[PDB]
């Protein structure tokens, strides 16, 4: 499809409140989205880590992520467009399905 | 396994990987 | 699809041996 | 375990440093930049350190960025630096090199 193109009005609208409904939040002062994760112990931590990112391989687009032991912060945003992209919704979307099937 | 070696090799079958194929590329 | 284990599927199987994992013990617990 | 004394930073902290860590400016841990070829690389790396963090039960305050992995190690229960930061970043150093 060539590069990818920031979210237009019309898609930040039909496609971020689903994730904000789940805790995701825009960043101030930049185009992103952020989302803090809580683990029992960073074994599972990193599991979830893990799987995210075999995805992200898959997608050839990764997170902006820090982890400190059962805690990991994730950034999405795409840099080629300097903003969120279909990618960056993609990817949170993949995140959910597995930060909520180890509960 | 110790509980994070689990979470590793879980994680990797579920990513769409056979045991088959992953005992196959292992050894 | 493939089959062949990704560039990263492999990476994480090497350091799952590297860790001290026999492939023995790993092909057991893996079934 | 314990935080280190100033003989032990004095005998220990000198080969970390020579390899690029830092010390923070304003908090006790030691700090440095890592860069890779791909995320899978550098995910590869996270993984190896990550195994020997369960085996030492010390866990690393990690940002990743594709390629970039910057790692800061300090130890909570002791409010500073202790035996667990220094043996895991030679661990990390043993890793990194490997690449």
């Amino acid at each position: 499809a060539g590069k990818a193109h920031r979210l237009s009005a019309e898609e930040r609208d039909q496609l971020l409140p689903n994730l904000r409904a789940v805790g995701w939040n825009e960043l101030e002062g930049r185009d992103a989205i952020f989302k803090q994760f809580h683990f029992k112990d960073f074994n599972r931590a990193f599991g979830f880590m893990t799987r995210v990112a075999l995805q992200a391989e898959k997608l050839d687009h990764h997170p902006e992520w820090f982890n400190v032991y059962n805690k990991v912060h994730i950034t999405l945003s795409t840099h080629e467009c300097a903003g969120l992209s279909e990618r960056d919704i993609n990817l949170a979307s993949f995140i959910e399905q597995v930060a909520v099937s180890m509960t | 396994l110790s509980q994070l070696q689990t979470e590793l090799l879980a994680a990797l079958l579920e990513s769409g990987l056979s045991k088959e194929a992953l005992i196959q590329a292992l050894g």
